[PDB]
RNA sequence: CCGACUUACCAACCCGAUGCAAACUGCGAAUACCGGAGAAUGUUAUCACGGGAGACACACGGCGGGUGCUAACGUCCGUC
RNA sequence: UCCUCCUAAAGAGUAACGGAGGAGCACGAAGGUUGGCUAAUCCUGGUCGGACAUCAGGAGGUUAGUGCAAUGGCAUAAGCCAGCUUGACUGCGAGCGUGACGGCGCGAGCAGGUGCGAAAGCAGGUCAUAGUGAUCCGGUGGUUCUGAAUGGAAGGGCCAUC
RNA sequence: UGCCUGGCGGCCGUAGCGCGGUGGUCCCACCUGACCCCAUGCCGAACUCAGAAGUGAAACGCCGUAGCGCCGAUGGUAGUGUGGGGUCUCCCCAUGCGAGAGUAGGGAACUGCCAGGCAU
RNA sequence: GGGGCUGAUUCUGGAUUCGACGGGAUUUGCGAAACCCAAGGUGCAUGCCGAGGGGCGGUUGGCCUCGUAAAAAGCCGCAAAAAAUAGUCGC
């Protein structure tokens, strides 16, 4: 799993994922698979998601993770009760938001990137869409 | 960068008397000429200016860029002003250190008039 | 059960701008409290020992930006 | 500045037709120079820096300007204000005598003089060199000194390259190599 | 160690005094001033006394 | 063997792009709030003083949020 | 108990056993005036001297610095030196901000006497915000007072202060 | 009245950097030397006080350069005050206000006082 | 599953382990790899196909070669198959 080496700051607020996306066309592979829903991908789910499309291409090409998680999830241990500070970071989640790009690669064929990121998707609970790079 | 470090040191002193809104003689001081001038407070108009590159004091003097034109120049524009009704004005030194040239010439002005 | 830490804070001073601008002010009248020189002094305004812009003369409080680094200047309009 | 009066005619007709000059103002020229007596290991006892301040004054007739610190750095343990070393610069007429002095009488107290650095320029040309003892200078003895401490010598010139400073100190016949 | 409090006594007749603090370890002199007096409305000398 | 060489590895600055930040802002809205002018309307609805109280256990929904698991007919703030 | 940032929703204010840090001081100079000055970092040359000092030149312009934790500011510099000094004065104070209140803070200007500056002008502490504790009871010095029949004194009040 | 120069301001990032080379009859700078009267916590590096031998070499200023920094439309997008809704951790419609960035483009500053030196 | 004391021979912010063992920089001789070169000698080589190498096999195929290709020998492995290891300690 990757997290940031280091923070300012251990914990953060919940905040709120609302808007649109800010990178929804792939700029650096010929392939892409985005996201088309709402949610937080987390750390394991890109890893996991990682792991699959490598070994479906055999690593024949590039890979590019354009998410990174970088947004830490606390949650309280079991059987305590409210208040009395913050819960301990738990876990680091990347917020998404819909027509966001998430996996990048090029050199594959369209077969083969199709047939690597339809299984590299059901690792990843927002649901994903296959698009390729156009003139602008 | 000399020019430019006595501007930085005579903003101080140039802001001052803007603030206060009163009446500024000026002093322009080169190694071979000297200048003077009263400014309007408003900064931007002049009432009456001398220097030693005009005739009228330049004809009787020996040199320019000495003590004894600066006095001359102090005297005629005290005389002017007094004549054209200004006698309350500040002495700015521009960055010059008030010694020498620049100081004879402020003494000239206080001793024809006009007073400081 | 546990202890956290970090449970201080601090009162407000209750900075910012009283007048807002356009406002007819009173000799003495404070327009700005705030802690660094944001908005500077200009015509017919002090500068108090906190940074405080108090009018020394009553008129009209005016807003604008002068200055080689476009710093706000609060402005007493004697009219 | 006797050497001074003689050489700047001759230098000047020299570089002038060398570089293809078109103005008097324009031929490199002597600005200042600067000796620091670069007392260090002083820290423990402050005599060492009034002896750098008396070996320098004697070597050239001043009184050096004791130096302070302005980093402090760990690496010798010191603290910024304490003194270390001492500086002296000569403009001008002075510079010019010192001159003359560091180049006739500068021979007979070094050893293995087989000459001077040619790349010791700073880009600009300004010519720092280093000697390695202060009983080289005539002025300086052996019988009356205690410690042996020598000079960080730079001769900042108004040359505006490194050739230009190299023909200017080669006019100046200074022993290149 | 913390500032003592001292108090500054007019050297003329009157018994007029100020109140100020003083770090009596590193600045052993006395603490003499110039100073207004209220009572004869002129600015004399005030040496340092104790604060009793 | 010097290693021919890149060995599904890592690799300072400098540039070219791609994202994130409540404790980042070279920029920057709507609304909120103050003041100046004007018609129309509202039983002065506004302010000052005096007599008399009551009250300082609130809850839900909408909106922006902390906390919680963006779980609770859970809890803590601001407006209706 | 007090202060700095965010939550705090672009005026003020706004909660939690929320997230992050400090304060219970120092300074007769670390204040006032005047004059003067502008770094952090990196590159090149040079006797020890070195990834590091003290020097000479260059790149860069506040990426340094504020006596301190943080925020807002500082080039006219609030950042750094030099000379003189105690305004770190006394009695007031139009007006305003902030608090239910006790309270707290800013403040032009007046009278007396000072310090700096040729002068215009500045100084009623420190770049600003934490560095602090009501009342009662008593101690110390002065007092244009009170003094239980008179004259004092005891005591109390008033001012400064513990 | 037109040329450029000096001083004081308005305007303070189309007003600022890089490159090309010009300016001296004027004004400025460089500079000469310096016991004074002043100065360096060492040196006329800076203040200066006595001047014009030379230079525009560095500066300063001027003319063009689209390499930069910047100013930046229309349209579109994000956001939302009100009302009304859905599949309500978010979104739709009727309404006004409508950003930031990025395109098209603009651009090598204008302007007010005197003080002289120039042709008239 | 949560609090307090230790992780200090100093609490009080500045130990040369005194020494051997890494690493730095300063003052000395030299070897085209600490140098940049064909000129004295005036011989038969650069490279061009190179043969498989001490007892055995092998290195960029040239460190060893020459006539028209073969023994190869300047190093590396088998090999040195003394590395068997303080003081006290039984017949
Ligand atoms: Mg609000
Ligand atoms: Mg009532
Ligand atoms: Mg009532
Ligand atoms: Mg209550
Ligand atoms: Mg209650
Ligand atoms: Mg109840
Ligand atoms: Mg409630
Ligand atoms: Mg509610
Ligand atoms: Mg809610
Ligand atoms: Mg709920
Ligand atoms: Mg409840
Ligand atoms: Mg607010
Ligand atoms: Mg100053
Ligand atoms: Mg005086
Ligand atoms: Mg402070
Ligand atoms: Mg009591
Ligand atoms: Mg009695
Ligand atoms: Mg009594
Ligand atoms: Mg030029
Ligand atoms: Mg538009
Ligand atoms: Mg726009
Ligand atoms: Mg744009």
């Amino acid at each position: 799993m990757l997290q940031p080496k280091r923070t300012k700051f251990r914990k953060m607020h919940k905040g709120r994922n609302r808007g649109l996306a800010q990178g929804t066309d792939v700029s650096f592979g010929s392939f892409g698979l985005k996201a088309v829903g709402r949610g937080r991908l987390t750390a394991r789910q890109i890893e996991a998601a990682r792991r699959a499309m490598t070994r479906a291409v055999k690593r024949q090409g590039k890979i590019w993770i354009r998410v990174f998680p970088d947004k830490p999830i606390t949650e309280k241990p079991l059987a305590v009760r409210m208040g009395k500070g913050k819960g301990n970071v738990e876990y680091w989640v990347a917020l998404i938001q819909p027509g966001k790009v998430l996996y990048e690669m090029d050199g594959v064929p369209e077969e083969l990137a199709r047939e690597a990121f339809k299984l590299a998707a059901a690792k990843l609970p927002i649901k994903t869409t296959f698009v390729t790079k156009t003139v602008m | 960068d000399k020019k430019s470090a006595r501007i930085r040191r005579a903003t101080r002193a140039r802001r001052k008397l803007q603030e206060l809104g009163a009446t500024r003689l000026v002093v322009h001081r080169t190694p071979r000429h000297i200048y003077a001038q009263v400014i309007a407070p408003n900064g931007s108009e002049v009432l009456v200016a001398a220097s030693t590159v005009e005739k009228a004091i330049a004809e009787q003097l020996k040199y320019t860029g000495n003590k004894d034109a600066a006095a001359a120049v102090g005297k005629a524009v005290a005389e002017r002003a007094l004549e054209k009704g200004i006698k309350d004005v500040s002495f700015d030194r521009s960055g010059f250190q008030y010694h020498g040239r620049v100081q004879a010439l402020a003494d000239a002005a206080r001793e024809a008039g006009l007073q400081f | 059960g546990g202890s956290t830490r970090n449970g201080r804070d601090s009162e407000a001073k209750r900075l910012g701008v009283k007048r807002f601008g356009g406002e007819s002010v009173l000799a003495g009248s404070i327009i700005v409290r705030q802690r660094g020189t944001k908005f500077h002094a200009g015509a017919n305004v002090g500068c108090g020992r906190d940074h405080t812009l108090f009018a020394k003369a009553d008129g009209k409080v005016k807003f604008e930006v002068k200055g080689p680094k476009n710093r706000k200047f609060i402005s007493i309009e004697a009219e | 500045a006797k050497l001074h009066d003689y050489y700047k005619d001759e230098v000047v007709k020299k570089l002038m037709t060398e570089f293809n000059y078109n103005s008097v103002m324009q031929v490199p020229r002597v600005e200042k120079i600067t000796l620091n007596m670069g007392v260090g290991e002083a820290i423990a006892d402050k005599k060492l820096l009034d002896n750098a301040a008396a070996d320098l004054a004697a070597i050239s007739g001043q009184k050096p300007l004791i130096t302070k610190a302005r980093k402090s750095v760990a690496g010798f343990k010191i603290r910024q204000g304490y003194p270390i070393g001492c500086k002296v610069t000569l403009r001008g007429e002075r510079m010019w005598e010192f001159f003359e002095r560091l180049i006739t009488i500068a021979v007979p107290r070094i050893r293995d003089f087989r000459g001077l650095s040619a790349k010791s320029f700073d880009g600009r040309g300004n010519y720092s060199m280093g000697v390695r003892e202060q009983i080289i200078f005539p002025e300086i003895d052996y019988d009356k000194v205690d410690r042996v401490r020598g000079l960080d010598i730079t001769i900042t010139t108004t040359a505006k390259s490194d050739e230009e400073g190299r023909a200017l100190l080669a006019a100046f016949d200074f022993p290149f190599r | 160690g913390i500032r003592e409090k001292i108090k500054l006594v007019s050297s003329a007749g009157t018994g007029h005094f100020y109140t100020t603090t003083k770090n009596k370890r590193t600045k052993p002199e006395k603490l003499e001033l110039k100073k207004f007096d209220p009572v004869v409305r002129q600015h004399v000398i005030y040496k340092e006394a104790k604060i009793k």
